[PDB]
């Protein structure tokens, strides 16, 4: 696709802020987080985090880091 | 629901049906949920005031052309965006209601990067991120220079707003070299060597010949730059970053003054960061909540026992040496015995300071190696609001305590803090304050707004004024520079833009304005 | 007798009674034994195609403004000359025949020299020898950089037209910070922060806000400077000048390819000269006739007998170390490395050359001493004929020896020589051709003309323009570029000088082409 | 004046390319060269040698020049 998987949108984007070893965002990894959820927050934006346009992240690539982010241990 | 400026809903449709039989069905966004991701601000103004009325997307030269012809047309007036991170600028949102986002972040192809002449060549939106991988994958001996958003951030986009670095290719306007633009007629002109068939050398020789017109497109609303070039600094063999940590407020006098000499003689080559402890405290994910729920600025107790737990002090310094074993070795005795004569400020390398934050971070900052760190500072009170002010000052001892002194009055006044860092260059001084306020607490976002204005009053009655600003300050800082200036700028949009379609109200340059 | 094209002696006559009423009679020059001075070129063509029709003295703003709102009142076209010292490039005569010279050599001002700061603001009429005075007067620690006529030349004068010096200063243009400049309409328009009231950094910071137009006024026609200020380098505790001699003409390539990583490193950070055999030559002084007085180009047999009897080589490169003794000897020992490991070329310094030409000269001019001696280029074959072939190449060494080979075979068609050096910049070189030829020959000036012609047809072909050129052929040299970038050049044109008043033909900028 | 003496208009301007060390141009120190002359090459410029408006040497720096170059030694 976009980013090709989860792992590298996570890695490339997500994850400079989602780390545990960062922690400028809350950790995502294991929370089993629902992916209409994590739809909403990227396109929407969230207080101090900014909103990505499809353009930058799609929708393919949203479904993606969603079930990445489920899959991880806690 | 929403139109652009003048425009009725009839113009507005025809010009959505071209744009669909020119890009594409998922190339044009008309819908509101698909148009929500553009209208995140984090100004003290409500979304509607900067809401898009579309959002179309080009991916060739030929498209750009085409959006343009339609766009003259039916009178629309398109927002240019590459990368759209300018977060406390106006991020992505246009200047005006109902403007057309002409966002070009589809159009990331990386077309050059010379190993051996140092320059690359890339689209509005491709990402220092992307650029990070592709040195990496190929094993380039180039370094970047990029803002600190970086990861997410473009080339294109900082540079056309003119930002700032970290590494000694720090000024990044400074290192540009040839750039394509999109005029409002249609026309592709290419900046320096670039008209020249064949040629070569439109990364190489910045000026070219006649006009170099280069400045004129940056900061403004002349046309669509589509491609840029830009020199990459060789990778050194050795990196050797360092802090220098100072206990008082007041000291920020003596060490500007010191720090100088050693900038213009390019002995410390690269942009210096002094950062003020609340700005340290924010980048190292420090809260005010742990400190703190009285409402207010932070009191200087709670500062001074902030710089007690946590080491750090009122001014932070962090710098870096380039170059050969050799050439870092005496760099850092000159370095090291200006400290030691001037008897203040304890200094941290990196073998006693190494994982720890925010030292890694800035570490990362001065040598192109991406990382979000300094995101924490939306975290110091949260609410997702943040503006920066960001006035230029003489990188003299004295003048750098008089702004300082000034902005942390009329901050205080409106119950937010100084949180603050200055950017060294030999001569001049990035004086970049953070105005962090809650978004979501509408009495404090009117308090914010409040603040901007005075700042901008402020610094203006002292001869000061800002060297970028957001969407919502733009016309505002634009009469700090005088009318003979606006006069100018819009004889020129006249010129180049009789249609009034290049983002109007861009730096205050709009055709509906008496100029 | 000489009227300017289209006006009428009517209406010249009343503009030359206003010039008097508002200058003086003294500051208006009608008279065509005053009018000689001007008129003095090196190109090949008569004089009367470059004589002017008068002259105007201007000393103040004010004055420059009056000039301005007459020459609109009876469509005169004004050509503004600094220093006017621009030998080889048009010297102090108009583009056109019949255009009004306003002479500012009579503004002279030193406004401003901050010696901790490190910047100069000054008027036109300002020399390098003058500026030159006042650093050793008043023992301010700060360097100049110039271009060779440095002495009688001057800042203003040299920039506008983007000249080179030979310190880590060198490339002018982008030492250049802020610049006041008359529009046509009589306005004064302040670049970067010059349009804040009681702003203390238009020397300081480069851009401002809002579109940056210092670039556009340079090699253009859309203002006349009466200000510009500029950043100097701070005088460094040692000075190290070196010279390197190569013995064949094909080592270009190595040359080049291998003190690429050294500028780029900035371990030597002035702009380097590599001097042709020839160059080298007239430069020490040295005469065809003292050599050959056969027709035609000077031999390879005659030059090879050249570099035996003096010492000289095909190659000949001046560069220069700055810094502290402890940086200037890792410097050192890093420079001599590279050149021991190409097994190529003598080095020879300050100590076995000292009092010696051109090192003598090479020496002063890198550390911002004025000196004449490179004249002696005009005394190579006399009569007065010099235009400058400066074509642009990448720092890369097989491009060197292209343009090398291309121009070195143009100029031995028409029996001229190959007198040239690269002035090299990290990534560009500026390779400079002295087309030298005796104006006093009537067949030798005819076959210069084609030859210049020629240089440029055969260089385009090729996808190489220049950067600078004389004033008859620079409308030629606008046509490389393109048509997009000359369309856009006159829309800005039309704009900030309806009435073409302001230099027209300048870089091929003049209201009567058809773009 | 303008250049104040002749010393100094030579010091600073033709200097540069007439003293004896230099060359360019022909020595003219203690040639017994007429103002007349001196004047002439200035003002119309000799192959070579570039011409000098008013506004940069005046006649009457011009005069002082020419006195001062007859009274040295040759
Ligand atoms: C939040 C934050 C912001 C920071 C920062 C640290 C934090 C925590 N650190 C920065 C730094 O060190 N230096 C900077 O210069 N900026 C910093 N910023 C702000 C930062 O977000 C921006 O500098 C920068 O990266 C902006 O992002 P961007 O690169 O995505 O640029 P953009 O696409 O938003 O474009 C900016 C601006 O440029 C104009 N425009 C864009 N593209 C074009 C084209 N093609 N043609 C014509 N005009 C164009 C437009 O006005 C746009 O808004
Ligand atoms: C003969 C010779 C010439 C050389 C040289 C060596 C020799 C032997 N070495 C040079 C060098 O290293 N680097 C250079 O950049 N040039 C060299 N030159 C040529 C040299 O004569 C010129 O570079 C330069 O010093 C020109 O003289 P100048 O300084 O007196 O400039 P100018 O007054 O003639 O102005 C040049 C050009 O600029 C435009 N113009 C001037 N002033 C203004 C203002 N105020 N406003 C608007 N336009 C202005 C105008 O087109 C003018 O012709
Ligand atoms: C730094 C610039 C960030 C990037 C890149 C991404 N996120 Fe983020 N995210 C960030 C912050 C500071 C916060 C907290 C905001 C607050 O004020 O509370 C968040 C939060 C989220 C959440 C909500 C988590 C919760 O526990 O409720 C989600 C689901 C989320 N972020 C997702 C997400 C994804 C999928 C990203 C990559 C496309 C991503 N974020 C990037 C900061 C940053
Ligand atoms: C270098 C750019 C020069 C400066 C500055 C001045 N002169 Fe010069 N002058 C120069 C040359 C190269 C020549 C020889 C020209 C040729 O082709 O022969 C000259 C010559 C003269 C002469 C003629 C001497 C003779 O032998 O007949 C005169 C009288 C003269 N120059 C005067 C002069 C004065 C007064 C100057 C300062 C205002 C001056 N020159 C400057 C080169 C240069
Ligand atoms: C860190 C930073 C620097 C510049 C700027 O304008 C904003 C933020
Ligand atoms: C020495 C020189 C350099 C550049 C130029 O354009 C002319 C002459
Ligand atoms: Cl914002
Ligand atoms: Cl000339």
């Amino acid at each position: 696709s976009q980013w090709g998987s989860g792992k590298n949108l996570y890695d490339k984007v997500c994850g400079h802020c989602h780390k545990p070893e960062v922690g400028v965002g809350p950790v995502l990894e294991g929370r089993g987080l629902p992916e209409a959820y994590i739809k909403d927050i990227v396109r929407n934006g969230f207080r101090a985090m900014p909103a990505f346009p499809a353009s930058y992240v799609d929708d393919e690539s949203l479904t993606q880091v969603a079930e990445y982010l489920s899959s991880l241990p806690a | 629901a929403v139109l652009p400026k003048g425009v009725t809903q009839g113009e507005f449709n025809k010009a959505v049906q071209k744009f669909r039989a020119l890009l594409g069905d998922d190339n044009v966004l008309v819908e509101s949920d698909q148009l929500v991701p553009y209208n995140k601000i984090m100004m003290p103004v409500e979304n509607a005031a900067h809401a898009p009325s579309a959002a179309v997307t080009a991916t060739t030269v030929e498209q750009v052309q085409g959006v343009v012809k339609i766009c003259n047309e039916h009178k629309i007036p398109i927002w240019t965006i590459s990368t759209g991170r300018n977060f406390g600028y106006g991020s992505a949102a246009p200047v005006q209601r109902g403007q057309v986002i002409l966002d070009l972040k589809k159009m990331n192809k990386i077309i050059k990067i010379d190993p051996e002449m140092c320059y690359a060549l890339v689209e509005p939106g491709v990402t220092f991120g992307q650029m990070y991988d592709y040195i990496q994958e190929n094993n380039l001996p180039v370094m970047l220079s990029f803002s600190a958003p970086s990861a997410i951030a473009g080339p294109v986009g900082n540079t056309m707003d003119r930002g700032v670095g970290y590494t000694p290719y720090g000024e990044h306007f400074m290192m540009q070299c040839g750039m394509e633009v999109v005029l409002a007629n249609g026309d592709v002109y290419r900046t320096g060597m670039g008209g020249v068939p064949g040629s070569n050398t439109w990364q190489i020789f910045k000026w070219g010949y006649g006009p170099t017109l280069d400045g004129m497109f940056t900061q403004a609303n002349y046309g669509i730059c589509t491609k840029m070039g830009f020199w990459l600094m060789p990778k050194p063999p050795v990196f050797k970053p360092f802090e220098v940590i100072f206990e008082d407020e007041a000291d920020i006098v003596e060490i500007v003054d010191a720090l100088r000499p050693l900038r213009m003689s390019n002995t410390i080559p690269n942009s210096v960061v002094i950062a003020s402890t609340l700005w340290e405290a924010g980048s190292a994910h420090l809260t005010r909540a742990q400190y703190t729920t009285e409402p207010g600025h932070t009191p200087d107790s709670v500062i001074k026992q902030m710089q007690k737990d946590t080491g750090m002090g009122a001014w932070n310094l962090y710098a870096a040496l380039y170059g050969t074993q050799e050439q870092v070795d005496v760099n850092w005795k000159i370095v090291t015995d200006v400290f030691k004569k001037l008897g203040k400020g304890r200094i941290v390398t990196q073998e006693e300071a190494g994982d720890t934050q925010p030292f890694k971070y800035r570490a990362q900052l001065m040598s192109g190696v991406p990382n979000l760190q300094e995101f924490g500072l939306y975290n110091w009170r949260g609410g997702g609001g943040s503006m920066w002010f960001a006035p230029v000052s003489e990188a003299r001892g004295s003048e750098c305590k008089k702004q300082a002194a000034m902005a942390k009055r009329v901050l205080h006044k409106y119950g937010l803090d100084y949180v603050a860092e200055f950017i060294v260059a030999p001569r001049d001084m990035h004086h970049v304050i953070d105005v962090l306020y809650d978004r979501t607490n509408p009495e404090e976002t009117k308090r914010a707004d409040a603040c901007f204005n005075e700042l901008l009053d402020e610094f203006e009655k002292e001869g000061y004024a800002v060297y970028r600003v957001n969407t919502r300050f733009q016309d505002r800082v634009a009469q700090s520079y005088g009318p003979v200036k606006r006069k100018l700028e819009h004889a020129i949009k006249r010129a180049v833009d009789p249609n009034n379609i290049l983002a109007p109200g861009r730096s205050g340059i709009d055709l509906n304005n008496d100029f």
